Parts: structure tokens; C-alpha cells; sequence
């Protein structure tokens, strides 16, 4: 058989890490991570739990609105339990598709969570399972196979007894856990109870609400017999000076140079609306600002560009006043 | 083979049996439980119903709050039934699943009760260790003929120092195939507390190779899955097991079906439930509810008590289980602490007992590895109220957590 | 004190106490509990150690206060749902520690308990 | 190539006929069954119209709460009928099967329900087999590890019928099929009840229930006891009344009797109170209960006490029912 | 007015308040 998303588009790239260190104390700088003490100290002592082997048959859970760094946090978990873990960022609508069934889809996320080393190379098992399946554009053109899965399974059992590769768990992240139904979280349950079984961090940002399939409300919209193994990291809104610093380090990765005004007219736009939003605002600002012949970007072009691009609050708010007619 | 889900039920690996006295009442705390006395009495009638094969197509069912002993009370049933009953917990939910219909899930479920005591006359390596010499690997074995130099593969010597076997112990190795298994030592030299057909075994009479009744329990899912190394396989173990019964090697025994939240099957699941537990053989079939009334699954509109249709509740009794009082609360931690290997101050027991009476009791058992982990990190052996009260700071339960994002 | 505030907490700390058969915690706690809202708490949770745990611990020190108190929890007493399942299951030897119990209030008329209506509870207790 | 060959759990075993007799006149001790005159005076109606042939096209449904031994009446008419009278007691709830469909389970229950007389010359010995034996012949974890007993089989076996039925030995005996909680039926099981009734070798039916006006599963219509018009102005219907004290003691002792139990009277006025207001099958339950209790303590007699620990170890539907539901309230 | 306020139209003026009084 033939051998050799979060990072391709970015938003993640500077958390090297959780960086609490100092055996499991909180560091306000850190690497990359920015505030958000107690959910830091949680995820080191998952990370703990993991190392010395006692997280089998368990799974993570983060809590939490949204723009608060859940996928912060699962990423500077990934990135702590070594240097080349695998991690996969899913979303609980990523198994609804045209082509794959719901087992096809989360079958692939595992395998793309289960790394393999050999020499230092590291690429996922779905990784060696599609190159292992016979344009440009074959993007649009799943279903790999039954059989292939098998035998890649059967090579790298040999792989592990002659001494060639090393198998290393990776992390499985689902954004919007309660997007999954019953169906869905059956199977993830199954699926734990593998030796060679990935971390498994789902996130929410719902409280009580109905469980998809059901007609029976649970906390989170997850089965009782999965939320009794669960461990809930609540993480808190943040304050005006961690997004202050979230966004300098931000620019700084994506090579944009701000005053100290625009800054702070910046960090209260994410304030009220997102992390997200003032984040998306940056590269449009930029952009408004080489147009002017304009090296430093500064509070006018954060006018235009707040002028120009909606927010999702405003967006829906203006087309509901709108049905008043 | 033993296909036993190690994580369902090695949260409670402290139970040895109902604890009741020979006039039928329930010790206080005996063989793991440590509270519930109305529900072991209860227990106890069912098993004497089992034992004297009353089972007349009836089943169980466990009302009562979570974190209240449920399951520990199902395995205590299958530990009090036999000594290796097959017990297989299982939650309704997980019948819903797509790559196998219900028909198979309940199917698998089914056969992970029903045990097969196989009794095989084998020609083994029962004897005492004189002289172990790798040089491989010769081993001498001094039994009622005399002392045998016998022939290890180097697995067989890997499985014997797994088993950590010392020189003057009578152990018991697989001749037609080999495995290492510690029975006990030799009465050669036997000390005033170890005496003779116990854990201390005389000279093995005979020879090395004793050809003897050696009996091994297996599941029927477990031939199932040591014969795909569809219903072929089904019929193929079908007529094995005929074929064992015929000859009168193995003995076949019911065991204990275990079905938490009962409310998540359908009527339609109900029936096959009822179908199967009329058979002549089949396990005792315990369901596990937390709810009062409420529709059965599958029709839309006929509510029931427990979500269970009239026709398999009728065959039903019911026992009521509930919560435990803080004191019970602590003696149920610290034996689970002491099964873990956790040493762990008083205060901690009653911080930890305050947590488990505010919102559940399997919670609180939970925040144990990582109280412990975090004062491991800390640099102490022992756990004290720092440590519970910082873990029980970081990590929420369902509801709190639930509470605080509705709140905002 | 453990205040009840559903029938949940009520039947918890009831039975749980009953194999205790502890009396003065019953003491101290159905006082704090009101008396019209007995049957509500109660619900049909009456099993026989419990029941003749309330009756002997009624007996035994609530009459020390004003026993208008008994007065009311005996009389509410009797609207419970499982009542006539009850006074049998009692032997006949202890129905006469229902009967001394109901001299201290048949007895003694001090304030406020009158004779026809106690009469008429008693004909209800089929004693 | 073809060979030849309710009452487990014995919930039953001491009804012997219906015991009216005295030409439709209901005798209150009979045989078995006590109390419920009217309902034993229109069983009998139905039994003469069973007896003579006017039945056809018609069918018995009885409604009353839980709890009043229409499956006991059921079983009555049943024996009455003769010693050899197939009888079905299926819920309605059994239908709906992860192998059988709903076609497979009614026509296996109809089958079932129908019996055939074998003589057999050695003496002309009587062997009465139902149906859906014979085809379960012509096919020991077999309950467990399909059942879908195949057509060509089944046209064979009404051949065979048939031929052995025109050649002069053996004879046709229609059974009762009894289907408890008719109202979880759908319409599309009750139109293939309505087409399988027009048939001249059809089996008495009779349906039983315990609800009044409900939806009609499959629709959106409000009908009575949720059975369609089209099969509800074919029935004949017949109402039990729940019973009293006497009559409960009377079944208790009955039962008792019959499971060899010995309780003492006031013990046995206890179990009647126990059946007066949670249900009477609950303290046949709690009998099997109380005498393994007293063997335990080298009893030979149930003691009222022995009833007292049993009712606290086992609950009743109610107080279980309750009990969740109200901390589901407080919760 | 709901949450119209943006930076042109308050100083035409002159639950989006205290946010406007930044720009
Ligand atoms: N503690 C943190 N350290 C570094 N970056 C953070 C932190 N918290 C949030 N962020 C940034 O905020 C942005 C949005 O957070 P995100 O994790 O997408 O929120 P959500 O939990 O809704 O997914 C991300 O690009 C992330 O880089
Ligand atoms: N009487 C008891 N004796 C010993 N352990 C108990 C007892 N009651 C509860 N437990 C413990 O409580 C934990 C929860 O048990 P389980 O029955 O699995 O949860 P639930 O009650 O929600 O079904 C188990 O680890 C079990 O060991
Ligand atoms: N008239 C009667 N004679 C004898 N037994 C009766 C009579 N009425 C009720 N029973 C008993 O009551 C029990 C319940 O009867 P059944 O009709 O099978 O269920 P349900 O009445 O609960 O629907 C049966 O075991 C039956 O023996």
C-alpha cells in the first residue's frame, strides 16, 4: 500500500499549546493562550488523566457561549500531548451528507484522529486509507471502500508487531454536540470502547434542550448513559483586556499593523458582537486601508468596514423588523 | 475470547454478593453493599425464585433515582447466582444503531448472558514447580510419580512469569496448547494456615499430565467471536453446544440481562424482549427505570408507567431503590477508594459525601482519579479537602453545568 | 432540620428513617411540617414500618406540646390514599398503642379538641 | 412427505367451563369462575350462537377495567366449547415483531387458533393439533438464534387438510383467538381482521379492552375503544364489572388452592384489601411471594406479617408509577 | 429605532448606545 482544516484556514495557528505548565498552574501569557485560567487547569489535568492511562471509557466536554475558545482549548490540548498528534475539528452537521451515512462520516473522523509514525513521518489512518483508493478537482467528482479498511487494518497490525510504526491517539473534536442525534451518539459510544480509541472532546453552547431523534430534554441534547462519562469544562466570556491581547496576537500572525485606538474600538466591536467577527473584520480593514495608500491601519477604516459588513445580530434583527409588514 | 466489557462494570468491582444472613434479612454493610436493605431482601427472594426455577416467564424491574445502586444490585444478583454467571449491562439507548439492525444488537445482548460451564478432560501441567532451569525452557515438575522434566515455549515461560510462579508452587499450564494459570502451592511446604484441597493442593496425584475434568466458562457471543477468526455462525455454535449438551461435558446456565433506561425501547423491542424471556432457558431480564409515566416509544400517543407495554409489564415486580444517606454516602466512597488504591483523608469522605448527596453518588465516585492526579501533581500521597474542593471547582456535573448556560 | 419541600424529600427522609425507627427526628420534623399539606407530602408511599413508626413517634412526644398538633396530622391523617389497605396490616396487639395514644386526646378535653369530632375520627380509625 | 406432532404460566389452570349451565342460568359458586353474572349470561348467549352456527360475520368484544378476568371469561367459553377447543390469548402488542410482520403474526395467531382432529387406527385414537403446529413441524435456541414460516408450506398444508378432510379422518375444529388490548391494533391490522372473519373455517374472535374513546392508530379519527366503524356494528359487546370483597376473597382462596398455598383468614382478608384498590392480579403475584418468605423463616403458614414484609418488598404499578413521577415533578 | 445605530446616523442625530460611543 502506497504512503506519503483549522490550520489551512487559520484562527489557530498561534496556540502552541495550552501553556499553563509550572505542574498544572494557569500562566497568563502562556503559549498563545490568552486568559481562561480554569478551563486551561481542567484541560491540563485531562491532559494528566491521559498520560498516565486513565481516560478510557471517558470523554471531554466544554460548555460555554460561543466565541469563548472551546477550540482553543481542544487545540492547545492537541498540541500538549505531543508534537505531531493528530487532530480532527468536526462539526455535529458535518454527518449529515449527500454521500456519506452518518456511520461513514463518523467512521472517517475516527480514522482521521488515529495517527501513525513511521521512520519521523506522521499521517492519519483515513490519511493512508484514501491514498490506498485509486483529477484537479476529484473534490467534486466518500465512500472508501469496506474491504481496504481491512486489509490497511491487517498491514498496520503487521506494522506494530515488526517494529516499523507507532501508533499514536490523536483528538476527535465536534463542535455543536447537540447536533447530533441518538443514532449518532450510539455509535460514538461503541466506538470508545477501542483500544485504539482517540480523545474525544465534544463542545456546546446549549443548555436543556430536546435530544435530537427523541422527544425526552436532556442537559446538553446528549444521552444520560454518555453525559454520565463525561467531564465538563465550563469556560467563561472574556474580559476587554484578553481580547485586547487576542487580537494583537492575531495581527501579529496575519502581518497587520494597527494603532492603539483602532485597537481598542476593535475589542469593544468583538465585545459586543464575537471573537469571531472583529476577527473577520481585520482582514477586510486591511485591505480598506492599502486601497488609501495607508500603511497603518486606522479608526476610520474600523467605521468603513463596520459600515460596510453586517454582523449576525444586526443582520437578522433588521429582517425581523422587516416582517412587521 | 471473555468478550466482558471491562468498563461497565469495573465501576463496581467491590460487589461480592448481596450480603444477607441465613435467615434472609441484610447485613448492614457485607461483600460491598453498604446500604439498600429493603432492595437486597427483594433481591434475595428473586434469587431463591431463581434457584428453585419459579422463574415462571417474570421479570424485574429497578425504580429508582440515578446514583442509587441499580447496577450494583444486578451484579450482585449474577455474583449471588453463581459463582461465574454471565452478567452483561446494556442501555436501551444502544439499540439504535445503523451498520446492525435492532434485531442483531439485541441479539448480541442476548447471547452475552447465557454462559456454557465447558468441563474438558485434558492432560495438563498441574503440578509443583521444583527446579525452573531456562536453558528452553526445562522445567522440573514434581507430582505423585515423580519429578518430570518438561519441555516451555518461550510464550509458555512469558505467561508463567506473568504469573509470577516461585519454586513450591503447584500451578496449572495447558499441555495441548499452553497457558499459565495460578491455582495455589504445594503442601510440601504447607504452613499451619494452609492446609490441604484448598489454596494449598498436595502432591498432585497421578501425574504432570493429570487427564481431569478442567472447567472453563465461556459466553456464547464469546464462541461467536472465536468462530469468525451472519446465521451461519449462529447455527454452527448452535450445534456445537448440541453436540456438548448431548455428550454431557458442559453444563448450560442462564445468567442476567441488564437494561438500563428502559424508556428508550420501542414496543417494538418490547415484544422480541417478551418473546425471548418465555423460552425454557433465558436469562432473568432486569429493566432499570428512572421515569414515571410515559409514551411508549414507537406508538406516539399510549402513555404507560415506565414506557413498558401492559403485556411484558404484566410479568414484571418491581423493587424500589433509592437514595442513600450521607453517612451510607461515605462507607460507598471510601470502598471505592480503597478498591482503587486511593488513600484519602476523613475530611475528603465528608466533602466528597456533601458533593454526592447535592447531586448524584457516581459522580462524586468519579472525581476520584482526577482528585487524585491533581495530588499526585501537588506532591502528596494523600488526598486531602484542598484537592476535592479545587477538582470539584473545575470539573461540572450535567446539571450545574446545564444551569449555568441557561443562566448566561 | 431538612425542611421537605417536595414529596420527594418527604418519602426519602421518612423511609430512610424507618429502619432507623429513630423517634425524635420524626419529632422534630412533622412539627415543622404543615399539617394540611400531610396527605399531598405523604401520597401513597405508606408502607407498615413506616406507618407504625409515625404512629409511635406521635405518641410518644408530641403530646408533651399542645396536642392540637397531634390533633390535626391524625385527622389529615386519614384522607391518605392507601388507609384501609392499613388498619389491618397492623397486628391486633399494637392497635392498642393507637388506643393510648387516643386516651391522651379522648381523656383530657383541655382547649381545643372536643368530644363529638374525636368520636366521629375514631369511627373514621375503625377503632 | 408430511408428519404429525397462557397454560405455561398457568394463570388459568382453575377454570373448567364456563359454570353458568342450568339452561343460560349463571350459577354463583360453578365450576371456576365466580361472579360477573351478566357477563357469564352473555358469554353463554354467545356460546349457543357459537354452538349452533349464527355466529359467522360477528364477532365478541369485552370491555372493562383491568383486573375483571375477561381472558378468564375468554378462557371459559373456550373449554366450554369442548375439551378440545383451541384457544389463542395474544396481545395486541405482539403484532408488531423484528422478524414477522404484521401479516406473518395475524395469520400465525388465526392458525394458531384453528384446531384438527387426527384419528388414529391402531382403536381410533383423538389427537387434537392446531394448525400452526403442523407448520412449524414441517420446517434448542431455536427461539432465539426468523420464524417466518414460508407460503408454500402453508398452501400445502390447506391441501393436505383438504384431501384429509374429504377422505373421512379427520375433522376441523374452530378455536377461539383472543386478542387482549384490542386498542393498540392499527387499521391496517383490523382490515385484515375484517377480511380473515369471511371465511367459513374462521375461528371465533374476541377482542378485549379497557379504554373508551380513543384515536385509532394508524388515523386521526375518534372512534369508540379504538376499533373502526366497519368491524365495530359486527360486534357483540359485553362489559365486566369490577368486582367486591367477597368475590376477590373467593378468587384469592381459588388461586391459592391452586398453587399450594396455605394463609391464614385474616391474611386472607389483607390480600383481598390488596386486590380491593391496587389490582387483584397484583396480589396474585404477592401469594407466590408470601410462601417463599415463610419457608425462609420454617413456616408452614402464611402469617399476615409475611404479607406485610412482601407488599414493602414488591410495589404495585401505582405506587411505583408515582413514586418516579413525582420525583421527575421535583426534579 | 431598535439597533440601527451605526456611525453616520447618530451623528446625524447629533440597546446600541454605549457602543456607538466609541466610534
Ligand atoms: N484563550 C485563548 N487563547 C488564544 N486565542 C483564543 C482564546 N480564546 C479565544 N481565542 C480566539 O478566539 C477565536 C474564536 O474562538 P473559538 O474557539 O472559535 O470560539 P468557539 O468556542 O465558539 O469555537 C479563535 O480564533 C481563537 O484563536
Ligand atoms: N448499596 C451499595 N453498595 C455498594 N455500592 C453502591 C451501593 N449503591 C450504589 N453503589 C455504587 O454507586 C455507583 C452507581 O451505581 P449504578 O447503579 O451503576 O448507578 P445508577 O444507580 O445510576 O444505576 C456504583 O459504582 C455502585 O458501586
Ligand atoms: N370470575 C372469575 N373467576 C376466576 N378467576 C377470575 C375471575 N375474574 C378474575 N379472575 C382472575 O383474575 C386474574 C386476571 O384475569 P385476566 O382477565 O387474565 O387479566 P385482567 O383481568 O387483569 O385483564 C386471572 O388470573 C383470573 O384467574
Amino acid at each position: 500500500v502506497p504512503e506519503i482544516r483549522i490550520e489551512r484556514i487559520g484562527a489557530h495557528s498561534h496556540i502552541r499549546g495550552l501553556g499553563l505548565d509550572d505542574a498544572l498552574e494557569p500562566r497568563q501569557a502562556s503559549q498563545g493562550m490568552v486568559g481562561q485560567l480554569a478551563a486551561r487547569r481542567a484541560a491540563g489535568v485531562v491532559l494528566e488523566m491521559i498520560r498516565e492511562g486513565k481516560i478510557a471509557g471517558r470523554a471531554v466536554l466544554i460548555a460555554g457561549q460561543p466565541g469563548t475558545g472551546k477550540t482553543a482549548i481542544a487545540m492547545g490540548m492537541a498540541q500538549a500531548l505531543g508534537p505531531d498528534t493528530p487532530f480532527t475539528a468536526i462539526a455535529g452537521s458535518e454527518i449529515f451528507s449527500l454521500e456519506m451515512s452518518k456511520t461513514e462520516a463518523l467512521t472517517q473522523a475516527f480514522r482521521r484522529s488515529i495517527g501513525v509514525r513511521i521512520k519521523v513521518h506522521t499521517v492519519s489512518l483515513h490519511e493512508i486509507d484514501v491514498i490506498n483508493s485509486r483529477g484537479f478537482l476529484a473534490l467534486f467528482s466518500g465512500e472508501i471502500k469496506s474491504e481496504v479498511r481491512e486489509q490497511i487494518n491487517a498491514k498496520v497490525a503487521e506494522w506494530r508487531e515488526e517494529g516499523k510504526a507507532e501508533i499514536i491517539p490523536g483528538v476527535l473534536f465536534i463542535d455543536e454536540v447537540h447536533m447530533l442525534d441518538i443514532e449518532s451518539f450510539s455509535f460514538l459510544n461503541r466506538a470508545l470502547e477501542s483500544d485504539m480509541a482517540p480523545v474525544l472532546i465534544m463542545a456546546t453552547n446549549r443548555g436543556i434542550t430536546r435530544i435530537r431523534g427523541t422527544s425526552y430534554q436532556s442537559p446538553h441534547g446528549i444521552p444520560i448513559d454518555l453525559l454520565d462519562r463525561l467531564l465538563i469544562v465550563s469556560t467563561t466570556p472574556y474580559s476587554e483586556k484578553d481580547t485586547k491581547q487576542i487580537l494583537r496576537i492575531r495581527c501579529e500572525e496575519e502581518d497587520v499593523e494597527m494603532s492603539e485606538d483602532a485597537y481598542t474600538v476593535l475589542t469593544r466591536i468583538g465585545l459586543e458582537t464575537s471573537l469571531r467577527y472583529a476577527i473577520q473584520l481585520i482582514t477586510a480593514a486591511s485591505l480598506v486601508c492599502r486601497k488609501r495608500k495607508g500603511t497603518e491601519v486606522q479608526v476610520d477604516d474600523i467605521k468603513r468596514v463596520y459600515s460596510l459588513f453586517l454582523d449576525e445580530s444586526r443582520s437578522t434583527q433588521y429582517m425581523k423588523e422587516y416582517q412587521d409588514a | 475470547k471473555s468478550t466482558t466489557k471491562t468498563q461497565r462494570i469495573a465501576s463496581h468491582s467491590h460487589v461480592k454478593g448481596l450480603g444477607l444472613d441465613e435467615s434472609g434479612l441484610a447485613k448492614q454493610a457485607a461483600s460491598g453493599l453498604v446500604g439498600q436493605e429493603n432492595a437486597r431482601e427483594a433481591c434475595g427472594v428473586i434469587v431463591e425464585l431463581i434457584k428453585s426455577k419459579k422463574m415462571a416467564g417474570r421479570a424485574v424491574l429497578l425504580a429508582g433515582p440515578p446514583g442509587t445502586g441499580k447496577t450494583a444490585l444486578a451484579l450482585a444478583i449474577a455474583q449471588e447466582l453463581g459463582s461465574k454467571v454471565p452478567f452483561c449491562p446494556m442501555v436501551g439507548s444502544e439499540v439504535y444503531s445503523t451498520e446492525i439492525k435492532k434485531t442483531e444488537v439485541l441479539m448480541e445482548n442476548f447471547r452475552r448472558a447465557i454462559g456454557l460451564r465447558i468441563k474438558e478432560t485434558k492432560e495438563v501441567y498441574e503440578g509443583e514447580v521444583t527446579e525452573l532451569t531456562p536453558c528452553h525452557v526445562i522445567i522440573g515438575l514434581k507430582t505423585a510419580k515423580g519429578t518430570k522434566q518438561l519441555k516451555l515455549d518461550p510464550s509458555i515461560f512469558e505467561s508463567l512469569q506473568k504469573e509470577r510462579v516461585e519454586a513450591g508452587d503447584v500451578i496449572y499450564i495447558e499441555a495441548n496448547s499452553g497457558a499459565v494459570k495460578r491455582q495455589g502451592r504445594c503442601d510440601t511446604y504447607a504452613t499451619e494456615f494452609d492446609l490441604e484441597a484448598e489454596e494449598y493442593v498436595p502432591l498432585p496425584k497421578g501425574d504432570v499430565h493429570k487427564k481431569k475434568e478442567i472447567i472453563q466458562d465461556v459466553t456464547l457471543h464469546d464462541l461467536d467471536v472465536a468462530n469468525a477468526r451472519t446465521d451461519k455462525l449462529r447455527g454452527e455454535i448452535n450445534k456445537v453446544v448440541n453436540k456438548y449438551i448431548d455428550q454431557g461435558i458442559a453444563e448450560l446456565v442462564p445468567g442476567v440481562l441488564f437494561v438500563d433506561e428502559v424508556h428508550m425501547l420501542d414496543i417494538e423491542c418490547f415484544t422480541y424482549l417478551h418473546r425471548a424471556l418465555e423460552s425454557s432457558i433465558a436469562p432473568i431480564v432486569i429493566f432499570a427505570s428512572n421515569r414515571g409515566n410515559c409514551v411508549i416509544r414507537g406508538t406516539e400517543d399510549i402513555t404507560s408507567p415506565h414506557g413498558i407495554p401492559l403485556d411484558l409489564l404484566d410479568r414484571v415486580m418491581i423493587i424500589r431503590t433509592m437514595l442513600y444517606t450521607p453517612q451510607e454516602m461515605k462507607q460507598i466512597i471510601k470502598i471505592r477508594a480503597q478498591t482503587e488504591g486511593i488513600n484519602i483523608s476523613e475530611e475528603a469522605l465528608n466533602h466528597l459525601g456533601e458533593i454526592g448527596t447535592k447531586t448524584t453518588l457516581r459522580y462524586s465516585v468519579q472525581l476520584l482519579t482526577p482528585a487524585n492526579l491533581l495530588a499526585k501533581i501537588n506532591g502528596k500521597d494523600s488526598i486531602e479537602k484542598e484537592h476535592v474542593e479545587e477538582i470539584s471547582e473545575l470539573f461540572y456535573d450535567a446539571k450545574s453545568s446545564a444551569k449555568i448556560l441557561a443562566d448566561q | 432540620i431538612a425542611k421537605p419541600n417536595n414529596a420527594y424529600e418527604f418519602g426519602q427522609i421518612i423511609n430512610a428513617l424507618s429502619t432507623r425507627k429513630d423517634k425524635e427526628a420524626c419529632a422534630h420534623l412533622l412539627a415543622i411540617t404543615a399539617p394540611k399539606d400531610l396527605p399531598m407530602f405523604l401520597s401513597n408511599k405508606l408502607e407498615g414500618d413506616t406507618f407504625l413508626l409515625l404512629i409511635q413517634s406521635l405518641k410518644n412526644n408530641l403530646i408533651e406540646k399542645d396536642p392540637s398538633l397531634v390533633y390535626q396530622h391524625l385527622l389529615y391523617l386519614s384522607k391518605a390514599e392507601r388507609f384501609k389497605m392499613m388498619l389491618t396490616l397492623i397486628s391486633k396487639g399494637q392497635k392498642e398503642l393507637i388506643e393510648q395514644l387516643f386516651e391522651d386526646l379522648s381523656d383530657t378535653p383541655n382547649n381545643h379538641f372536643t368530644l363529638e369530632d374525636i368520636q366521629a375520627l375514631k369511627r373514621q380509625y375503625e377503632l
